[PDB]
């Protein structure tokens, strides 16, 4: 219910963190 | 935190900084999972094997930080403790099983662009993403250094550090130490022959090993800094505490309902 | 290190 994991300064303003990708790919080896 | 990179502004909201008043020091690592309660690992309060025993009133919780010595008037929110609550099954007599503890605020706090609860994993999201080889994140104010010529620098970062680590077969983790340990617990890091460091050290302790799910854009915060032999040695890997499997006593500790 | 806190606190 209570919003969380969503920061205010990235996701939520639709930009992404230097280092991010590198955990998303991770995934999708 | 060794190998790592300074983190950008408002990367981990939920990063909160474990301080103790007299002597004025920090303490340890944290995470605000909402608006009233603080995960952090037990380790953090308690000791005896090195008479570590705080209690409410020798900490100071400090949220929404970015430098580690300033003070970000600002910005950061700094609170009391009202309670703390330690597993009643933390075994800081052999392996530090069930290295988990929280902490209640006096007061809630006001969210902010720089303070931001984390998410708790549920089933599904534990069970895919806690997978060897996946990536996690690491964070905090810990040393950079395992060990470093005296007044010939500065052991400590000026701003938060972030690392990102993959998560080790428990095969792999159960060979890389003579310590017992247990289902509660999880290893990460690069293997020697993966050509990349990282680790956490002392300092982050108590700060959160998080995740990102693809699939709804959210942290989940799936560890604890809990021990480790070292900083970023080969053959070495970080121990985690199993947020997920400890989720039944946060929930009864917590009692939202 | 670290600047001060207001004493409130301390
Ligand atoms: N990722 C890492 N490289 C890492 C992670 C956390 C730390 C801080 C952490 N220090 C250590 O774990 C030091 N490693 S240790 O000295 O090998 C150590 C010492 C005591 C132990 C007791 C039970 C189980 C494992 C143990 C490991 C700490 O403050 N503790 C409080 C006192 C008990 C041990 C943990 C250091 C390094």
């Amino acid at each position: 219910e209570a919003d969380c994991g969503l920061r205010p300064l990235f996701e939520k303003k639709s930009l992404e963190d230097k280092t991010e990708r590198e955990l998303l790919e991770s995934y999708i080896d | 935190i060794v190998e790592g990179s300074d983190a950008e502004i408002g990367m981990s909201p939920w990063q909160v900084m474990l301080f103790r008043k007299s002597p004025q020091e920090l303490l340890c690592g944290a995470s605000l999972i909402s608006d009233r309660w603080v995960l952090t690992a037990a380790h953090c309060l308690l000791y005896p094997p090195w008479d570590k025993n705080f209690t409410e009133n020798d900490l100071l919780v400090r949220i929404g930080k970015h430098s580690r010595t300033r003070y970000e008037r600002n910005i950061e929110k700094i609170s009391m403790l009202e309670k703390i609550y330690i597993h009643p099954r933390y075994n800081w007599r052999e392996n530090l099983d069930r290295d988990i503890a929280l902490m209640k605020l006096k007061k809630p706090v006001a969210f902010s662009d720089y303070i931001h609860p984390v998410c708790l994993p549920d089933r599904e999201t534990a069970a895919s993403l806690l997978q060897a080889g996946y990536k996690g994140r690491v964070t905090g104010w810990g040393n950079l250094k395992e060990t470093w010529t005296a007044n010939v620098g500065k052991g400590q970062p000026s701003v938060l550090q972030v690392v990102n680590l993959p998560i080790v077969e428990r095969p792999v983790c159960k060979d890389s130490t003579r310590i017992r340990i247990t289902d509660n617990m999880f290893c990460a890091g690069y293997k020697p022959d993966e050509g990349k460091r990282g680790d956490a050290c002392e300092g982050d302790s108590g700060g959160p090993f998080v995740m990102k799910s693809p699939f709804n854009n959210r942290w989940y915060q799936m560890g604890i800094v809990s021990w480790g032999e070292g900083c970023d040695r080969d053959g070495k890997y970080g121990f985690y505490t199993h947020v997920f499997r400890l989720k039944k006593w946060i929930q009864k500790v917590i009692d939202q309902f | 290190d670290f600047e001060e806190i207001p004493e409130e606190y301390l």
